[PDB]
């Protein structure tokens, strides 16, 4: 069960969710 | 902004994603090194590839030997014997050479020999389990006092460190090593590729991004 | 040796009856019991088993023996089964069968990832990319064209951790005894803390150690302990470093323990390679058939079953900085040149 | 190992400086024509044989097995007669006096020839060829 | 791991490093604690500072590797059931199918 | 999507012409246990 991780290329995975939360925070920081 | 991004990535949210990417890279690099390939080895004589053998897994032993006798006089070893009786070699050397040249899939023999071939050859490894714990002795014609003499001499030999020295100068004298601890050190090939890529990008950068 | 069944007054289960001296009845089970039953069912002979009340395995007091071997040579018992180590001493007065269990003397105690080329490749890359440039390149290696060199360095860090973990999961180092040919046991007074190791008296290991190395028996003259279990508890306590004893017993004890701290010396090596056996009357006529029987047990493969039934186990940096100080002293000599 | 030009063994020593002894052993040179030539035997059983010859003073004439096997019983060509082939086949026929070689102690052979105490408590295991080892993101 | 032994050893080695750096110079505390927890330049002891940075990186790598290392009955054929005692007490439901199973079998007597 | 022959279906799954294979539990368990490699595996921990 040893291989390489690519996290696929579909759905809402990690990092991108953090970038989305950062995008929402930026949306709350630009509208202020 | 370019120097900030490339500076944070190569060492607030971007720094978090950078630390997360670095930690994930380290963790994945650890997982792709500490573990190994899917387990594929013989678990001894009780291995399914020997219980019900086929044309895919071919194993045998030395023709007219102690292993041959062992597999002969037994009812539950009928199939294995019937299988080996078509691939047996005349000598041990030809069998070892066969399993070394990928002709055999396995080769049943003495541990004192097979573990010695795993000490003078890194491509040959003994199996997992061990059966038929017998021993080697001195051949004696019928009932002779020389049998008692020799036996007493061997007992006296084991009494001290005679056989220990005989093993340390022949058996324990291993030329190869044991890969029980698989990940010894990091491969220099990967570092060589990394150095090649880094020096390449640095050269192209010094030839383009310079002026 | 288990006590007789009180719910009947006799011996229960598949155990065999044996007396113990004016003798009381006691039940017997185990490996050598199954062996004895098998060879009794093979050679076909009725047997009266009994426990020895004069000594243990077998030793030499004055001119006569005082163990199981003594019980055999004195025509008090024809055969002798159980944990009995075969040696040149005992095989002189009585005979022995083909060993059914191999054993002997054994002991039971209680920058690497980075390749050699990686260190030179890092210094060569730092030389290519002086003055403060070397300090900046080597400084960015730990913790705008240099950015790439930083990225690589970061990778070089990751590996330097990852591989390390692997190097921590691979090697399983242990304080293994350097053997009987070492000075660690031949000279315990040499080092600062005297290594406390001993063995059981009147044993085969004790009779073999005193005939192979006088220093061992000389030092273990006061380090000897009575009882295997007591010796194990002495190992667990801390009053005893290692234990020199029979190989098979130590292997089983390492396999079957209250915990999993005890372990044989090395991968399982054994000094003075011998084996258990059955002591019978000298110049008898049963030796042949008994040998054939045991060897038949080998050929049949039942020996492996009996070995898996009873003998089955459940267990089983700053120095470089000091060299930098020496390099600092060498650099301090060039400053005043 | 094959003999030299004058029928002798090269006195090769160990890594510690131990002069390994060798003894002239007459045997076959090599679908295969019969040919008996003297060779050089050296190893564990040879040193052990030297030890036994040292203890019990007795001259020895080492030779190899006529065939390539060890010692197993087999049926004859006719009349159904059990005959041993191998080193044991030479020992029973009087061609040999003692077998100093990796000779496994088992029940079948013990019913004809006697064995001494095991000088090498070995066993039976399996030999298998090893598998394939051999900035990539 | 290694408790406060390696910690106090690295600490005393850090104080000795700052002392050696101060002896090679004529600040050092900020450099040592700054390199250890991730600052005078040169002073003829920059090489010793690089070696200290190497020892710090090795310490961090060793700590991380050790932190990763200290984080990451065999059935009916278990020897604890084959030859039981007063230590390993096991049983089943009285007058049940298991009872019947272990009852009528010669090699399952002891259990 | 019906395929004739269990070995042919397994070979098709190893090739890429078939995503999955619905078949007898025991046969699939044995086949997953003993194969040319260690790629084929039953769905879940062993549900049937
Ligand atoms: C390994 O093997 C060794 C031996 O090879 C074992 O060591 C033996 O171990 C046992 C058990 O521990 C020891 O026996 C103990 O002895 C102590 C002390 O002695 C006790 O008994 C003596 C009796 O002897 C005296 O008296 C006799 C005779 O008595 C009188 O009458 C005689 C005739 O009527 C007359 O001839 C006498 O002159 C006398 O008037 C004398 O012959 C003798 O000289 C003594 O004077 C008592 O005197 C003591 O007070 C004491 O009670 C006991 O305390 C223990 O209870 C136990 O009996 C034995 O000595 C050990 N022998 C050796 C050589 O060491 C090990 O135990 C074995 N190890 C293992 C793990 O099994
Ligand atoms: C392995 O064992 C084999 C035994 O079967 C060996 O084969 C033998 O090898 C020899 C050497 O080549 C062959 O040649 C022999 O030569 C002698 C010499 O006579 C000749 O020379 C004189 C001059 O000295 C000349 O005047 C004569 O006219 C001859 O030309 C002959 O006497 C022999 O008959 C023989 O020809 C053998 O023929 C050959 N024997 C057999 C039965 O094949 C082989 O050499 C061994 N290998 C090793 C590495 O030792
Ligand atoms: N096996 C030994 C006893 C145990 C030991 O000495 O280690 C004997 O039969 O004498």
């Amino acid at each position: 069960e040893v291989m390489s991780s690519q996290l696929d290329c579909d759905n809402m995975a990690g990092v991108f969710y953090m970038l989305g939360a950062a995008m929402a925070l930026s949306l709350i920081t630009f509208i202020s | 902004a370019m120097w900030f991004s490339w500076g944070v990535l190569l060492n607030m949210v971007w720094a978090g994603f950078a630390m997360i990417i670095v930690a994930s890279y380290t963790a994945n690099l650890a997982a792709f090194l500490v573990l190994d390939r899917p387990e594929e080895r013989i678990t001894g004589i009780n291995d399914p590839r020997l219980r019900n053998p086929s044309d895919k897994f071919i194993y045998a032993t030395v023709k007219q030997s102690s292993v041959d006798i062992y597999f002969r006089r037994q009812v539950e070893l009928s199939t294995m014997y019937r299988h080996m009786e078509k691939h047996n070699y005349e000598s041990a050397a030809e069998a070892i050479q066969a399993v070394r040249d990928n002709k055999l899939h396995a080769f049943i023999w003495d541990s004192a020999v097979l573990e010695f071939e795993a000490s003078q050859k890194c491509d040959l490894v003994t199996t997992g389990e061990l059966f038929f714990r017998s021993g080697f002795g001195i051949g004696m014609r019928k009932d002779s006092p020389w049998k008692q003499q020799v036996s007493l001499s061997i007992l006296k030999s084991h009494e001290n460190g005679f056989m220990e020295d005989l093993d340390k100068t022949w058996v324990r004298y291993q030329e190869c090593d044991s890969r029980s601890n698989a990940p010894a050190t990091l491969t220099c090939e990967n570092m060589a590729g990394v150095f090649m890529l880094v020096a390449g990008g640095i050269v192209a950068g010094i030839f383009l991004i310079f002026i | 040796v288990e006590s007789v069944d009180p719910l009947s007054g006799t011996c229960m289960r598949n155990t065999v009856p044996c007396q113990k001296r004016g003798y009381i009845k006691k039940c017997c089970k185990g490996f050598c019991i199954d062996i004895l039953k098998k060879i009794s069912k093979s050679v076909k002979f009725t047997y009266d088993l009994y426990l020895v009340t004069n000594g243990k395995h077998g030793k030499k007091i004055n001119g006569t023996w005082n163990g199981m071997i003594g019980e055999v040579v004195m025509k008090r018992a024809y055969m002798a089964v159980g944990s009995l180590t075969i040696n040149e001493e005992r095989s002189e007065v009585v005979d022995f069968s083909v060993p059914f269990i191999e054993t002997g003397i054994s002991v039971m105690v209680s920058l690497e990832p980075f390749s050699a080329c990686v260190w030179v490749m890092m210094f060569v890359m730092l030389l290519i990319v002086i003055g403060k440039a070397i300090w900046l390149l080597w400084g960015l290696v730990f913790n705008i064209m240099v950015s790439v060199w930083a990225f690589f360095a970061v990778i070089f860090l990751a590996s330097y951790t990852a591989n390390l973990a692997a190097f921590m999961i691979q090697e399983e180092y242990v304080d293994q005894v350097s053997g009987l040919s070492d000075k660690k046991f031949q000279r315990p007074n040499d080092f600062s803390p005297p290594f406390r190791f001993g063995t059981v008296p009147n044993g085969s290991t004790e009779r073999n150690i005193r005939n192979n190395y006088a220093e061992m028996h000389a030092y273990m003259g006061k380090f000897n302990q009575r009882g295997v279990d007591d010796a194990l508890l002495s190992l667990k306590t801390g009053k005893l470093d290692a234990f020199i004893y029979d190989a098979a017993v130590l292997n089983y004890m390492a396999g079957r323990d209250e915990g999993c701290k005890l372990v044989t010396i090395g991968s399982g090596k054994v000094f003075a390679s011998t084996g258990y056996g059955i002591a019978i009357q000298k110049d008898s006529g049963w030796k042949r058939q008994v040998d054939l029987a045991i060897l038949q047990l080998f050929g049949d493969g039942e020996m492996e079953e009996l070995e898996a039934l009873w003998l089955t186990g459940i267990c089983h940096v700053f120095y470089m900085l000091g060299a930098a100080m020496a390099l600092s002293l060498i650099t301090f000599i060039s400053e005043h040149l | 190992k094959p003999t030299m030009s004058d029928g002798t063994c090269k006195e090769e020593f160990t890594v510690n400086g131990d002069p390994v002894k060798k003894v002239i052993c007459t045997g076959p040179n090599d679908g295969s024509p019969r040919h008996t030539v003297p060779q050089c035997c050296y190893g564990f059983c040879i040193d052990l044989l030297i030890k036994l010859a040292r203890t019990m003073q007795f001259t020895y004439e080492v030779h190899l097995v006529a065939d390539g096997k060890f010692g197993t019983q087999e049926r004859v060509q006719n009349s159904n007669k059990k005959e041993w082939n191998g080193m044991m086949g030479e020992l029973l026929s009087g061609q040999a006096d003692m077998i100093v070689a990796p000779l496994t102690i088992n029940n079948e052979r013990a019913q004809y020839i006697e064995f001494s105490k095991p000088f090498k408590y070995q066993g039976l295991t399996i030999l298998v060829k090893k598998e394939i080892p051999r900035f990539m993101q | 791991p290694f408790q406060s032994c390696l910690w106090l050893l690295v600490g005393l080695s850090v104080h000795v490093v700052a002392v050696m750096l101060y002896l090679l110079d004529r600040s050092a505390m900020w450099f040592s604690w700054g390199v250890l927890l991730n600052a005078p330049r040169s002073f003829s002891a920059r090489i010793l500072g690089m070696v200290w940075a190497g020892f710090a990186m090795i310490i961090v790598a060793s700590y991380t590797a050790n932190l990763a290392a200290f984080l990451v009955i065999t059935g009916i054929n278990d020897p604890r059931l084959r030859n039981p005692s007063d230590k390993f007490i096991y049983a089943t439901v009285k007058q049940s199918s298991v009872d019947i199973y272990f009852r009528r079998q010669v090699e399952l007597s002891t259990m």
